[PDB]
């Protein structure tokens, strides 16, 4: 199982996150920050199987969670926070809720 | 769920702290290994149980609100910040951060 | 929509002198199932109290006098009144009650005076 | 997957036990309870609800009441996550579900009683009865039920009447077919047993809600009794807890190459497989479910009051017939 | 010495108008020292809270009945269901105060609950009535299917099987349905003229345009339809000539906590005369007991008896003498042309119109 | 019988009002709550009706969806809100009941009053 993500940005802005190692339609995805500075934070969760959509009270209302089925790819999009971005999947076995698959980072400045 | 860490630098030629603010005989803590410029790496889950393809120098070990994580022999390895992060509660939230020299 | 327009528009004649009020609408509005037709006088002068004067084209209300007295059928209706009295003096309307004209529509208006 | 094995009871029953490409496989989490109050319920539910979104959910009871299947179908309602009731009330079978409840229970239905009960009659061919029954809630589909497998076999039934003095006076039968309460059985039959229907040749037949709870027997319940209850002697806990397991585990993997999706609940108290299980069976045991929920092969036993007053096992209704171990009537004299 | 008496409302009116009468039903009852203080609660949604909430503070409070009333406005599928187990699993008596659902009479889950106005099946039992009226021996039931439905099928067709009558024919739709074409040309090709329906708002106005469109609702037919059929606009879908009922008073509320209260209060004090009489247990947490008495003070509500008209009770744990009101649609405009009587179905003067024209009896057969 | 109306109330433009009719006198259950309009100068204009017992609504095509209704039988207190208010909507508004007479609809006979608005 690898991850690839999208390109450096510099309004709004949308970040890919593609699955190539695996069942993309059976685990779920999470992102999270992690601003210099401090430890790290977290987003919310994304189902690609049903599209059952969770977020966080801190980041509601301004990030958006999306998936296409069809090319395998997760869609986050933050409107209107300069912040390096990770993509992540658990490993499955449930209960521990860790992180083991890490994207490479997307770093977003105003 | 909030945590704290100390110290926030580590000067070795050692040993961590996290202490929080257990499920059904389960504790909830993992330790992250960031180097700078790279993804975090998993080390430790359930705080007992090591991740199998990494080193046996580490070690860990804790219970309740008090955990703690040592590592022996000492190598270049160990040269980057680390935190604790907690799964009991959604959402989840990581340390402050431990350099090491 | 049965819209309805009474001529004239207004009038100022000597009182006591018999006057004609008619009001043309578009479709018949006689009902043979009930044999029953929709009309309806209304009045307003003091305290905005419209209310129905008469209904029906034919009969008259309880405490409405007797020289008031309504005609007419199918689209053409006559208002004829015996004796013009100062009391009388106020602006009327026509209203059908038919079910089919989906809303309901009201008159002209005669604001007549002396 | 994350399976919740609940168990709220005051036996002894310990939690070292229940311990000993996938996306779930197998996760076991271990809680006992003993209080079985609404807000024991619901808080615990949401303790565990909040704990890592746990899959499968699995309870027992030792208690003898009826609301904790109520309180546990409307909190399966509400999370959208099944239920199998084991033991005690929450294995009792209730009357109606509701579409969106995703209750499933165990032990053979009302209806599946009384098929149990007339092929007994006919093995001995006591072709001749009578129904008796009371204004406890279930006689009407009771009354309506019996009426029709009469009238679809091979022996040519010959009931006699159902049915206060007359009620009593104008009975006739050998074999009476009664349904009633506890609190009410020794009531009807107290007054009938001094009026001259008890002894060598009257035979009377219960559900199991007139002969409920074990080693209750009251002072006046003519020995030489038969009635129909779940067999709770030989199948263990262990048959019935490494059951709830293999239904699931069979309709996740089944639910999975259908849709490639595993349902999960909601991971909070405040703001699929609902019919992926009729066709199902594990290791040759047909455990699939009926369009109500109800089992398919229920394990019902028939019991008879010996004279050392007690309950013992007569008979064994196993795939669609009865095997009764003695097959020629022999006498027990009461009082 | 006083006996606490918990209920559920909304509106601050609501529960002042209560509290009123229940100070006002202790003047003429005697002058012991036995006093009732009432407990009032909010709603809340969620119904998880709205049941732990609730169980919460009327067992703490120690309360001998919990009333409930119409349930909130906005969220029309909120139920006294998560009420009625919290309050049935200690076998405390509940009255319901507006809500009609026919499910509440099967009384192997609902333990402990009553109501004061009669739900849907009496309709059926009025339709049953009426067909007993007018000379027809045939008609034709569309149900919904639901649990609404078949009760109401088992209620005509025990009604129908003391007649010695049959049903020429018994319709069945799924609730919420888009092609009902294939029923609707079954139901016409046949030779029963007698066509009654119960249904939702939003199926009726849906099997009401079907038939417009099928052109079945001319003349020499016969319709029947119940209460929740003609509402919203599935009345501006209503086809002329149909006939519906409803109740009266149905949510006035007045009269409606009047009663409730004063039958309360008379129970309570016909209980507490005789001996070998308990408490309310502290069920908040560790109490897996139930009330002693609870059965006995059940029957003893069951077992009540009015005459301020008369307030009886049946062994269904409902109200029963009922009065009606009989509506036949026309020009788009409801109209009162009868009322039913307590059994009798004496009209008025009102002339009624049939589907088409004149009032001329239509038949039920196709000869 | 008598009906009560709200009192005078002048809103800025975009602003939304929640009127009220009070009914006594007569049976609310199984009867419709209709209103009207008078700007003056300009004709009347019906706006929709209210059926009591079962709360059957009807709108114009004109203010399909300008308005909302609502109603309650306990305190016999009728409900109606304005949306997109502006200058324009600026006109007297009246609560009618239609009544029946020898068994037909007559028309209107039950009348409020007042109730500005600009
Ligand atoms: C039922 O009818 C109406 C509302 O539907 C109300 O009638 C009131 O009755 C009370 C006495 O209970 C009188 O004091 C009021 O003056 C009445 N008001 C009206 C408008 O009639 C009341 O809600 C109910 N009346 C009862 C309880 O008979
Ligand atoms: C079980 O009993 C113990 C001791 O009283 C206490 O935890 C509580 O009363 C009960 N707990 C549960 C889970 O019911
Ligand atoms: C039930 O599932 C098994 C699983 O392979 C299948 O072979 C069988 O045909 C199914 N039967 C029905 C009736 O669905
Ligand atoms: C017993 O049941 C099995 C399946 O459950 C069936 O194959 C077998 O035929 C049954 N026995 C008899 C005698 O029919
Ligand atoms: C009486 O009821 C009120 C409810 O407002 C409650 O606050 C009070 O504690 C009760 N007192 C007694 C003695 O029951
Ligand atoms: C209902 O099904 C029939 C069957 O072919 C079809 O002809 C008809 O068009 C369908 N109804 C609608 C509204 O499309
Ligand atoms: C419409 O109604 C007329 C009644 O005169 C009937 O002749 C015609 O067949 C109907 N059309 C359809 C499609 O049912
Ligand atoms: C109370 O119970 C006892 C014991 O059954 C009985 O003797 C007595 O009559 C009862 N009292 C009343 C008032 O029913
Ligand atoms: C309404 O019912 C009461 C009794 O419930 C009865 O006295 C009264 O006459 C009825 N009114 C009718 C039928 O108009
Ligand atoms: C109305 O019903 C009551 C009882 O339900 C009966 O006594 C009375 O005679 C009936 N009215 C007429 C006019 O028969």
């Amino acid at each position: 199982v690898q991850l690839q993500q999208s390109g450096a940005e510099l309004a709004s802005v949308k970040i890919s996150c593609k699955a190539t190692g695996y069942t993309f339609r059976s685990y779920w995805i999470e992102w999270l920050k992690q601003r210099p500075g401090h430890g790290l934070e977290w987003i919310g969760e994304i189902l690609p199987g049903s599209g059952r959509t969770n977020y966080n009270e801190k980041f509601k209302g301004k990030a958006t969670i999306t998936a296409d089925t069809s090319s395998n790819t997760a869609y986050m999009q933050l409107s209107s926070d300069s912040a390096v971005y990770y993509c992540t999947r658990s490993r499955g076995t449930m209960i521990t809720r860790e992180f083991t698959y890490w994207g490479q980072g997307a770093l977003v400045t105003v | 769920i909030v945590l704290t860490q100390s110290p926030a630098s580590l000067a070795v030629s050692a040993t961590i702290s996290c202490r929080a603010s257990e499920y059904y005989g389960t504790t909830l803590m993992q330790w992250y290994q960031q180097k700078p410029g790279q993804p975090p790496k998993l080390l430790i889950y359930a705080a007992s149980n090591v991740d199998s393809g990494v080193p046996a120098r580490f070690s860990g070990s804790g219970s309740g609100t008090d955990f703690s994580l040592n590592i022996h022999p000492v190598e270049e390895d160990d040269i980057a910040m680390y935190f604790c992060q907690q799964s009991r509660k959604v959402p989840s939230t990581f340390g402050g951060g431990t350099k090491l020299e | 929509d049965i819209v309805m327009t009474q001529s004239p528009s207004s009038l100022a004649v000597t009182a006591g002198e018999k006057v004609t009020m008619r009001c043309k609408s578009s479709q018949s509005l006689l009902w043979s199932v009930n044999q029953n037709n929709y009309l309806s006088w209304y009045q307003q002068k003091q305290g905005q109290p419209p209310k129905l004067l008469i209904y029906g084209a034919s009969i008259r209300e309880s405490w409405v006098p007797d020289r008031f007295t309504g005609s007419g059928s199918g689209t053409d209706f006559t208002l004829t009144i015996s004796n013009v009295h100062a009391e009388d003096l106020a602006v009327y309307y026509c209203q059908h009650n038919h079910g089919s004209f989906l809303p309901y529509t009201f008159g002209g208006g005669t604001k007549l005076e002396i | 997957l994350n399976i919740a094995v609940l168990l709220g009871h005051s036996h002894d029953v310990t939690e070292r036990e229940l311990r000993n490409g996938l996306p779930l496989d197998v996760n076991v989490v271990a809680l006992l309870m003993n209080r079985t109050d609404p807000k024991s319920l619901i808080t615990h539910v949401c303790d565990l609800m909040s704990g890592a979104r746990i899959h499968g959910l699995v309870f027992g009871d030792d208690t003898d009441q009826e609301a904790v299947a109520q309180m546990l179908d409307f909190i399966s309602s509400q999370t959208f996550i099944p239920i199998l009731g084991i033991h005690g009330g929450a294995s009792m079978i209730m009357a109606d579900k509701d579409p969106t409840s995703t209750f499933f229970q165990f032990g053979a239905s009302i209806q599946q009683q009384a098929t149990v009960m007339l092929k007994i009659m006919q093995d001995y061919d006591w072709h001749v009865f009578s129904l008796v029954t009371t204004i406890f809630p279930g006689y009407r589909d009771f009354i309506s039920f019996i009426k029709t497998t009469v009238d679809n076999s091979f022996v040519g039934w010959d009931m006699q009447n159902v049915i206060t003095q007359v009620q009593l006076k104008k009975i006739h039968s050998s074999v009476i077919l009664l349904y009633c309460s506890k609190d009410e059985a020794v009531l009807i039959l107290s007054e009938a047993r001094s009026l001259g229907l008890t002894g060598y040749d009257f035979f009377w037949i219960v559900p199991s809600l007139v002969s409920g709870n074990t080693e209750l027997i009251p002072k006046e319940f003519p020995s030489g009794l038969i009635s129909v209850s779940y067999d709770d002697w030989d199948y263990s806990l262990e048959a019935r807890v490494r059951d709830g397991l293999g239904i699931l585990t069979t309709a996740a993997s089944s639910m999975l190459e259908k849709f490639s999706y595993i349902p999960e609940a909601k991971a909070s108290c405040y703001g699929t497989l609902h019919q992926f299980m009729v066709n199902v069976t594990w290791d040759g045991k047909d455990l699939s479910f009926t369009e109500e929920g109800y089992q398919v092969h229920p394990r019902l036993v028939v019991i008879v009051l010996n004279k050392d007053r007690e309950w013992e096992k007569v008979g064994k209704w196993e795939n669609q017939t009865l095997s009764l171990r003695h097959a020629v009537w022999p006498r027990y004299k009461s009082f | 010495k006083i006996v606490n008496i918990g209920a559920v409302l909304s509106t601050r009116k609501h529960e002042q108008m209560f509290r009123e009468a229940v100070n006002q039903a202790n003047k003429r009852h005697g002058s012991w020292k036995i006093q009732l203080n009432a407990t009032s609660v909010t709603h809340k949604p969620n119904a998880i809270q709205m049941a732990l909430s609730v169980c919460e503070d009327l067992i703490s409070s120690q309360v001998y009945a919990i009333l409930v009333s119409h349930p909130p406005t906005p969220n029309d599928h909120f139920t006294p269901t998560p009420v009625s187990y919290t309050a049935g699993f200690y076998r405390i008596p509940v009255l319901g105060l507006t809500t009609r659902m026919s499910i509440y009479s099967d009384k192997s889950i609902h333990l402990s609950f009553l109501r004061t106005v009669p739900p849907y099946s009496h309709q059926s039992s009025v339709w049953f009535e009426m067909m007993r009226v007018y000379n027809w021996n045939h008609i034709i039931l569309l149900v919904s299917d639901d649990h609404e439905g078949r009760a109401a099928q088992k209620r005509l067709e025990t009604l129908l099987e003391e007649r010695e009558s049959k049903a020429e024919k018994v319709l069945q739709f799924d609730p919420g349905t888009k092609n009902v074409t294939a029923l609707l040309m079954e139901a016409r090709d046949l030779e029963a003229r007698v066509i009654i329906l119960s249904a939702s708002e939003d199926d009726a106005a849906t099997v009401y345009r079907a038939a417009a469109m099928l052109n079945m609702t001319g003349s020499g037919y016969v319709w029947l339809v119940g209460e929740r059929e003609i509402s919203g606009n599935a009345l501006r879908y209503a086809p002329d000539g149909i006939i519906g009922l409803q109740l009266i008073n149905g949510k006035n509320e007045s009269a409606h906590i009047s009663d409730a209260v004063g039958v309360v209060a008379q129970a309570v004090h016909e209980l507490l005369e005789k001996e070998n009489i308990t408490d309310p247990p502290r069920g908040c947490v560790g109490n897996t007991n139930i009330w002693k008495t609870g059965p006995l003070f059940k029957r003893v509500l069951m077992s009540s008896k009015y005459a301020d008209g008369r307030v009886e009770f049946n062994e269904d744990g409902d109200r029963k003498f009922a009065n009606y009101s009989i509506m036949n649609l026309q020009n788009r405009k409801l109209v009162q042309v009868g009322i039913y009587n307590g059994t009798h179905v004496i009209p008025n003067d009102r002339k009624i119109i049939w589907p088409g024209g004149e009032t001329e009896k239509p038949r039920g057969y196709q000869m | 019988g008598q009906m009560q109306q709200s009192g005078a109330e002048l809103v800025k433009p975009g602003a939304s009002v929640k009127l009220s009719c009070k009914t006594s006198g007569f049976s609310f259950s199984t009867s419709y709550i209709n209103w009207l309009k008078q700007k003056p100068g300009q004709s009347l204009e019906w706006i929709a009706w209210i059926y009591a017992g079962t709360d059957g609504t009807s709108y114009n095509q004109k203010f399909t969806d300008k308005a909302q209704l609502t109603v309650d039988t306990s305190s016999s207190t009728a409900y109606m809100q304005f949306s997109s208010l502006t200058t324009d909507d600026s006109a007297i508004y009246y609560c009618a009941r239609e009544g029946i007479y020898y068994g037909n609809y007559a028309g209107f006979t039950y009348w409020g009053q007042g109730t500005l608005v600009t």
